[PDB]
């Protein structure tokens, strides 16, 4: 599963040029932009043309999950460790052997997290959470953050080692509203595949998609996936004009 | 192999037929031809085991505990169904952690034998029980009746997983409807409202009618769709698990804690290594 | 001297519990009592809902300090006193259990003329729940005639006896067919607990099966107030004068409880 | 409600002299014995013989409160202190001043408190939480605990200063097992305070007596008076002969 970075705009060839770039080495990469911008599309594409391309993708949100049980996510844990260890288990880094682990919203990572994942970038090697057995590992790291990581080294709440092992090779993804002139091939994109896994047919007429790139796109290209999902529930096989579209999609 | 399907049936809402509708949903799916598993997950307050009128001899208490290991709960049911039994009033089952609520979501990764099929049957309520077993679901099936209390605890759940988790897809099942127009204007309250709200995509199932057979089979403690094939809410089940059937599988893990992750990865070392 | 306070609770969703919480609430008031009403399904409120009220500030705005318990207050029907609680306001949906603790002793503010407090426990039997039902001094437990229901109600029971030495629990039926049937129920239930337990169960009465509460539902008014003469009604105003006949609390237990300054005397 | 413990065994009358060797002191008390036997009816009583009959008796259960909410409890707290405290409020200390505090399974204290609590022994002074202007109280403080003190000490769990402060005239339960011959008078004694607190109302014929008489009672008495109050509410004013007893009490021959 790879989805293609769709769009004419010079923010996103830059993009496609990178995963071209960086397809000859396992580097780090560090992968900066607003929440939505299509950041995970990005490691998955970027893992697709990398020698990791038959290895597997495994994505973590240090956002999506609470602190106390990241830990036990990312280097797994045995039956001994803590009150709910029920089972003994292999986390996300084995998980992610031979392939790559997409480590989404790192600036939500807690502090001793960071250290612990520090010293799997450097030596290659973790415990699991109940254990003082060395595992060895060999994944490719792919970090994602929609925070200023540098306020936050200065603020003290984000490790300036880390910092600089992750951002071996960066990428900035532009949001939606600097590239508005791809708006018309994300959306076919979208429906398209919304259609190939039947969940569902929309169409834009040409008012609706001037309305669409006068939008704000706070949510940048989560909020229009999310918008064709929607219009497509809503309005089964139909075209989207102007009136289906009412408010803060509004501008006509 | 394929990835499992993964339906939390929830709403918020006490008495509106989540455990009814999770039953006769698992039976009405393994009478499709589906693999099915059936998790209890009112976990201190058992009802799966109740509304079926088994008796088992183990159940989630014993694995939390560490007297045995999940697989040597699961319980052969009616159709083939296979049951995860939760506790009724046990001390170690009716405050459990987060911690232990995603131990034992991970857990579930010991687990290769089914398609299309962990239904999770969620408790009353809008706490963490209920939202991470939602969240680790793949699909979720909001059951609502036409009450003004059900609207509301339903849009307040609906508003919660939005707002707090960025979720925006739900499945709308209604429930004890006195006529299929009846749940369909349902649906169309619960809309006006999340529509004015909120920037949400709700899909709705159709509808369970009322049916007095299903309150015979609760007394009998047997599923209606098993003990009542012909009535009208047991011809409804199989017209949900058509529709249920027909939905889109799972493609790619999300990144937070969920069911059967390994799988999702789509990666045969990976797959195989827990 | 002492403040009355009652958990309604039964572990089962959908039993009746909110229904049963606020027309025992009215009823007593209708029979003499200065009454109020917590709505302590803390994070998913129902009261307002059946009542048809829609407060300006609920118990989140307590929780999250922005104001104090008497500044929620509302004046319903009977001049019951509702605490009304919140939908699905993140700060409410889990309390710590300091929280809970601070939240119960701040109700000693606004003890000063009451009678009774009616505390209308959320669905399950988790801690939450459980702190209201322990605070409390009579535990009414709503039991619908299924297997389910009995099943929840005797693990209530169970944990409550088990865990903290409860034994004393008052057993209402609601939405029974006829008096027969509340009776048979008890007796079920009592069969379970005999059983296995040391307990004492009193048997309330029922509370019949009655459209009237279903179109009150619908209208979001109390069936009592809106069917004053319905069978439910005059059902619920039976459950009250035997609710009010109830021995008041003398002393406190040593726990958290509701009330207890006025407990010590 | 103040009588004295009744009952014509050997035990009992040892625990009469247990109390009134502290009756008449306004030291610290502590009571002993296994769960359940009684040990705030004995803490009452002592309350009532003594200056402080007219002030507060207040109870705190330290094994029916969590470790993490017990501070606040017994101390109290100012408004702004922790995340949960939205108003401030006297603590169980503060709300026993001119009385007596019965601080009960005292063996389920954690070791700050119990740090606390020897500072209120020796220093007569607290602070409410949030807050550490010090606050005087003239308490009594009669503790109680089912445990073994002595092994407590030795596994690390019990402050050895707070036991030598404590364990001075202890009073000694005894359990039910050890006095039969007063069961027939303590059921005598439940119905009596049931009927002062308005709580029932029953009567035993002898024929229910004697099979009470032949049962065990681990849960000692508190287990004889949970069954006074079940009866009651089976049987509201009701005569009980064994037919009337739920089916385990019964022991016609056995
Ligand atoms: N006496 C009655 N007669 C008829 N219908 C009743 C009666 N009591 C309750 N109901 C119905 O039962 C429904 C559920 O009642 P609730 O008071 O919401 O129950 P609950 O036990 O508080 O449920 P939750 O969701 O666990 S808080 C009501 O909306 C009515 O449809
Ligand atoms: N389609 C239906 N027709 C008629 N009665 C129904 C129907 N579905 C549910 N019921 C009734 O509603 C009662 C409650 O069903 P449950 O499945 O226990 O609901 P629930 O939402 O799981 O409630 P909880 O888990 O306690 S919150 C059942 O015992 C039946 O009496
Ligand atoms: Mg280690
Ligand atoms: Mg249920
Ligand atoms: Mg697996
Ligand atoms: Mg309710």
């Amino acid at each position: 599963l790879f989805r293609s970075l769709v769009g004419t705009s010079r923010a996103i060839q830059q993009v496609r040029q990178m995963m071209q770039q960086v397809a000859d080495t396992d580097a780090s990469v560090l992968i900066l932009g607003e929440s939505g911008t299509g950041k995970e599309v990005v490691a998955r594409n970027l893992h697709y043309h990398s020698k990791r391309r038959e290895g597997p993708f495994v994505p973590v949100n240090c956002g999506a999950i609470p602190a106390e049980l990241l830990e036990s996510e990312l280097f797994g844990h045995e039956k001994g460790a803590f009150t709910g260890a029920i089972t003994s288990r292999a986390g996300r880094f084995e998980l992610a052997n031979g392939g790559t682990l997409f480590l989404d919203e790192i600036g939500d990572m807690p502090l001793p997290m960071q250290v612990k994942l520090l010293r799997v970038l450097q030596e290659r090697t973790f415990e699991r959470v109940g254990s003082n057995k060395t595992q060895n590992v060999d994944v490719r790291i792919i970090a994602a953050t929609h925070k200023n990581l540098e306020k936050m080294i200065e603020d003290g709440t984000f490790r300036e080692d880390l910092y600089y092992r992750l951002n071996v090779f960066p990428i900035e993804m532009a949001p939606l509203r600097e590239r508005v002139e791809d708006i018309a091939l994300l959306l076919n994109e979208l429906i398209s595949r919304m259609e190939h896994e039947k969940r569902g047919s929309i169409r834009f007429n040409s008012a609706a998609i001037m309305s669409l790139c006068r939008h704000d796109w706070p949510g940048n290209v989560r909020e229009l996936a999310n918008l064709v999902e929607r219009l497509a529930i809503m309005h089964p096989y139909g075209v989207i004009g102007v009136g289906e579209l009412p408010k803060k999609f509004r501008h006509v | 192999m394929h990835p499992v399907q993964v339906i939390a049936v929830t709403g918020g809402k006490g008495g509106v037929g989540k455990t009814n509708v999770s039953v006769n949903l698992a039976l009405a799916l393994a009478d499709l031809g589906r693999r099915v598993m059936l998790l209890d997950a009112d976990l201190g307050l058992a009802n799966v085991d109740v509304l079926l009128g088994l008796t088992p001899k183990r159940t989630l208490a014993d694995v939390i505990e560490g007297r045995c290991e999940l697989r040597d709960v699961l319980l052969l049911g009616p159709g083939g169904v296979r049951i995860v039994p939760a506790a009724s009033g046990t001390q170690s089952m009716v405050h459990l952690s987060p911690m232990q609520h995603a131990g034992l979501i991970q857990a579930f990764s010991d687990i290769s034998d089914n398609l299309d099929v962990l239904v999770v049957d969620t408790a009353a309520g809008i706490g963490d029980s209920v939202v991470s077993f939602v969240r680790a679901a793949q699909e979720v099936l909001l059951v609502v009746c036409d009450e003004p209390t059900s609207i509301t605890d339903a849009y307040a759940l609906i508003k919660l997983l939005n707002r707090d988790h960025g979720m925006t897809r739900f499945r709308v099942l209604a429930n004890m409807a006195h006529s299929p127009q009846e749940g369909r204007n349902l649906f169309a309250k619960l809309t006006k409202v999340t529509d004015r709200f909120l920037d949400v995509a709700l899909q709705y199932v159709g509808v369970i009618p009322y049916d007095e057979s299903v309150r015979k089979a609760v007394q009998k403690q047997r599923a209606v769709y098993e003990a009542f094939p012909r009535s009208k809410a047991s011809l409804a089940f199989k017209a949900v698990a058509q529709k249920v059937d027909s939905w889109p599988l799972p493609a790619n893990p999300r990144g937070h804690l969920e069911f059967f992750v390994e799988r999702l990865v789509q990666h045969p070392a990976t797959g195989s290594a827990v």
